[PDB]
RNA sequence: ACGGAAGGGCACCACCAGGAGUGGAGCCUGCGGCUUAAUUUGACCAACACGGGGAAACUCACCAGGUCCAGACACAAUAAGGAUUGACAGAUUGAGAGCUCUUUCUUGAUUUUGUGGGUGGUGGUGCAUGGCCGUUCUUAGUUGGUGGAGUGAUUUGUCUGCUUAAUUGCGAUAACGAACGAGACCUUAACCUACUAAAUAGUGGUGCUAGCAUUUGCUGGUUAUCCACUUCUUAGAGGGACUAUCGGUUUCAAGCCGAUGGAAGUUUGAGGCAAUAACAGGUCUGUGAUGCCCUUAGACGUUCUGGGCCGCACGCGCGCUACACUGACGGAGCCAGCGAGUCUAACCUUGGCCGAGAGGUCUUGGUAAUCUUGUGAAACUCCGUCGUGCUGGGGAUAGAGCAUUGUAAUUAUUGCUCUUCAACGAGGAAUUCCUAGUAAGCGCAAGUCAUCAGCUUGCGUUGAUUACGUCCCUGCCCUUUGUACACACC
């Protein structure tokens, strides 16, 4: 049917984006993006390091294709990955919180971690960012320390339309920490959709 | 060998879970086969989203 | 895991011919998808193989993915 | 709890699958080898 | 209740300090102009604003109001 | 010539009707006919479900919506054009099922 | 020469047409509606612009859609806009005006469809406002 | 921050005016208690038809029992002259169980055994956590820059008053200019004889032309039967409302109240999203999310059999059916909408046939605006029987028989036919929800589903009464004030 087809296309996609996010964290993966063509599933990857990713010259490109192959029952060459470069560097939230979770589990103080990842977010053109992180900073009662720079919208369809948030959980030896980043992009320089706030009034003369 | 499986074509334990395995809250609509929570977490990456 | 070796050595011939098995955690099915031989076996005496290296094991929605390394 | 006899040191039937290494267990009119 | 907000009655107040040789007291053709010289981001909005500078221009002409 | 229909089907209205009207077009510079682009009702495949993963709180639910736009075109053309216009359907999102 | 009318759900497409006083409803003549007390209330557009009036034109109606009172409703409305709108494409303008100021001094949503939809429901309770009930012990 | 001080404000989770009720009866369901081998457990406004928790098996976590390692991997030892495995037949066992034994085959370095070290757990900790969610909050609150006040922490801005649903705005004024929230926004339900296009939608007329009437008129019918179109329907792009206009009331206005027009004048109706934050609120019984603890081969892992979760002196909550004539029953009228539905195979089912019924059989259409389906729903309407009675209202309890689903209906799964016809004569103290297509009545689709609704989520049918306010009660917010609190009244 179709009704099932699309549903089953959308867990498809999931269950891709999970497996690469579990399976290519240390190659800084930031989504994927299936494109079902007649002949072939040119499936595209965005990670922000796209070598790691080739590895010895393709090696893992191809073994990754394989993998996703034998998981979902494809006929030898009707399926393809492509590994690209992000143009949407940092502003990306899953990138920031995939970077944070590295930071913290190599050993780095919340805060300067926290304040990096801000700092790096607002000066890569971001207009405003929030860092949460919530759970056992040091055993305690579990405080939750929040840390925003500049502006950012919360309510109505605006977070839909320019805010990206990411949830991460982050396993050290005393429980586990929630990393949550929100980053709002700036409406002005868009390229794609809404180009203003729906409140935002611009008059001339 | 010929005592390790009572048949479970049908019911509450004949289908889990794709994310988690669990029995309970599964979701069957449109062949999901979807926890009820699971689900809700990966409710955009499917395509189902909030609107009303 | 009390396997047959024959029932191993299938095992490692196709895990080293394609280099990827993607086993579904089902420790009942009868008959793996790819390789003649019960799920059971395939998941048990690889996971087996991954605690002397040469395979790593994601898990992504109890599929068991397995890579080899160099 | 699974003894196995240590067994030291010491015919043929119907499936034919069988190598000749099939000698059948006597204990009374045992016609059914050592496989089935 | 039909209170307009500041993102209103900031931007008819607007509207009026810089177009007064402009829009009359018709919110049909003071909802036209709007387009052009203002950018809106939703028709609703624009109607509001619009209305509002109507409704600000009607009760000018009795008066000189605050602002 | 050889009479087909196709059906494009997706989620995103936008990259739907941009086919819808791509397909139109490249019949039109071809000067072919065709039965106007016929829409089919959007199915909303809404799902209700509870917003607590327990048992607690206040019976708050949620449902979430996937709304499924269906068009369909039919028209005539030979071999080497209808190829041609079934392949340019390429757009991300929206799959493409020609009948003949 | 097509009009519509709606209460509810209910629509009731009207076919007004050059003829002799045919006024159809599903077939049937409009004597037999069946709700046997809403038979005025399809008598409405009639009696109140004119007993006869009319041996130019013919009415044809066909509604689906609501229960027995929308299509009741539909029907009453879409014979009085078929009505209007003939009297505006082809007989006279005073006269569709005369007629409509008629209807809507009875105005009984003759002219201009109910407005009024259904509430949706929403959760923690049957209907779109009741609740269900609470206790506190 | 709190207070058991005060003052303002808001609110059908408060009231006033009312409607429907509940509480009274029976039954369904959940909770407690009690019982039990187990009656698994979490939860006590913000628990109690809640865990999407409608449990025969499974689910299952409880109980009585029974198998297996699915104990990685070192490492030793066992072992290439055999470490280990499986076994037909009998005892044993519920079991056609090589579990164990009577017995001697079979396989062959994969594992027994240690030895470390893993792993799993619906085991404990929700007072160690993440995530999510609930509540505060169907509430309006929160915060920079510059300036002013203070030595300073800090304060004003963020307010007497009015208005608003709103820190909504007017206005007042050492504030000015702003930010988050509100609003804007998005989705949907309204209209649009306007644009686009539709044998997957409909309407007009041509031949196919069966009926009635017979000067051609009504309704009929023609899924490959012609032409034209989009009024009905669908959905893309747009339009439309912005409280428009006009009066009155405003102190100066924001606004409010009426009338007219309008499709719509109560944020246009309803939702989604929703700031600073606080709770030791719930969830480790969703998670291959998880720290720590417990267990780990007579297992708390996993599996199988059976039972239990439903168990009954009793109390409580959400509900269903009623107490009848505005009704019951029998014939007839035959009117929706939201939706779902099988290609690795068993789903929604049209039609024919059999049967009193449930239901059974042969096909058909549908992977879907195509077929189920026009969901020929119910309440409702009409005409009859009943005659106000513990009655023909009411259908609790039980017996017999017939089918369906299911490996398996006993503790009745459910449906069906017959038969007994229990309380209940309008429900005390108390108490819930609700302001217009809303309450209420009524049914339908979906979810849970192999089967099972009295549950929920939505949908549509019929459609009131009363009110257009208030702080009397309750709850909350703000302000003032007290503090010997700051781990902040635990
Ligand atoms: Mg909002
Ligand atoms: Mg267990
Ligand atoms: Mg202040
Ligand atoms: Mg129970
Ligand atoms: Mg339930
Ligand atoms: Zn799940
Ligand atoms: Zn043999």
């Amino acid at each position: 049917s179709k009704k099932r087809k699309l549903v089953a296309d959308g867990v498809f996609y999931a269950e891709l984006n999970e497996f690469f996010t579990r399976e290519l964290a240390e190659e800084g993966y930031s989504g994927v993006e299936v494109r079902v063509t007649p002949t072939k599933t040119e499936v595209i990857i965005r990670a922000t390091r796209t070598q790691d990713v080739l590895g010895e010259n393709g090696r893992r490109i191809n073994e990754l294709t394989l993998l996703v192959q034998k998981r979902f029952k494809y006929a030898p060459g009707t399926i393809v990955l492509y590994a690209e470069r992000v143009q949407d560097r940092g502003l990306s939230a899953v990138a920031q919180a995939e970077s944070m979770k590295f930071k913290l589990l190599n050993g780095l103080a919340i805060r300067r971690a926290a304040y990096g990842v801000v700092r790096y977010v607002m000066e890569s053109g971001a207009k405003g960012c929030e860092v949460v992180v919530s759970g056992k900073l040091r055993a305690a009662r579990a405080k939750a320390m929040k840390f925003a720079d500049g502006f950012l919208i919360h309510s109505g369809q605006p977070v839909n339309d320019f805010i990206d948030t990411a949830t991460r959980h982050v396993l050290m030896r005393q429980g586990v920490l929630g990393i949550k980043v929100k980053i709002m992009r700036d409406p002005a320089k868009s390229r794609t959709g809404p180009k203003a706030l729906p409140d935002a009034v611009t008059i001339i003369e | 060998n010929v005592w390790f499986s009572h048949p479970r074509r049908y019911g509450k334990g004949s289908r889990q879970c794709r994310v988690c395995s669990s029995h309970t809250g599964l979701i069957r609509k449109y062949g999901l086969n979807i926890c009820r929570q699971c689900f809700r977490e990966k409710a955009n990456d499917i395509g189902f989203n909030k609107f009303r | 895991m009390l396997m047959p070796k024959e029932d191993r050595n299938k095992i490692h011939q196709y895990l080293f011919q394609e280099g990827v098995v993607v086993a579904k955690k089902d420790f009942n099915q009868a008959k793996h998808e790819e390789i003649d031989t019960k799920n059971l076996y395939v998941i048990k005496a690889l996971q087996s193989l991954t605690s002397k290296g040469y395979v790593k094991t994601q898990f992504s929605w109890q599929y068991y993915y397995y890579t080899l390394t160099e | 709890k699974h003894k196995k006899v240590k067994l030291a040191v010491l015919r043929e039937c119907s499936n034919p699958t069988c190598g000749a290494g099939v000698f059948l267990a006597n204990h009374k009119d045992r016609l059914y080898c050592g496989k089935c | 209740g039909r209170v307009r907000t500041k993102t209103v009655k900031r931007a008819s107040k607007a509207l009026i300090e810089r177009y007064y040789p402009k829009l009359t007291l018709d919110f049909q053709t003071n909802k036209r102009l709007c387009d052009e010289i203002a950018t809106i981001q939703s028709k609703r909005l624009r109607n509001k604003i619009a209305g509002y500078t109507t409704h600000l221009m009607k009760r000018i002409q009795k008066g000189p109001v605050r602002g | 010539i050889i009479k087909i229909r196709i059906t494009l089907t997706s989620t995103k209205v936008k990259q739907l009707e941009n086919v819808s009207s791509n397909i139109v077009k490249n019949a039109e510079q071809h000067n072919l006919v065709k039965k106007g682009p016929v829409r089919l009702p959007t199915k909303v495949l809404k799902i209700s479900t509870r917003k607590t993963p327990n048992g607690e709180g206040s019976k708050t639910w949620e449902t979430y919506e996937m709304r499924i736009h269906k068009r369909y075109i039919d028209l005539e053309a030979p071999v080497q054009i209808v190829k041609r216009i079934t392949q340019i359907t390429i757009e991300p999102g929206v799959d493409v099922e020609v009948v003949v | 020469v097509q009009t519509f009318g709606k209460k509810k759900s209910a629509t009731a497409v009207a076919h007004v047409k050059a003829g002799k006083g045919l006024i159809k409803v599903n077939g049937s003549p409009i004597t037999l509606v069946e709700p046997e007390i809403l038979r005025f209330k399809v008598y409405e557009p009639l009696l109140l612009v004119g007993l006869d009036k009319f041996s130019n034109i013919d009415i044809r109606v066909r509604v689906t859609g609501g229960g027995h009172v929308s299509q009741v409703y539909a029907i009453r409305q879409a014979i009085a806009k078929g009505l209007v709108a003939y009297h505006q494409k082809y007989v006279d303008e005073q006269s569709k005006n005369e007629l409509k100021k008629a209807f809507t001094s009875y105005d009984r949503t003759l002219l201009i469809a109910d407005s009024r939809r259904p509430e949706p429901k929403k959760f923690g309770g049957k209907g779109a406002r009741s609740r269900f009930q609470k206790s506190y012990r």
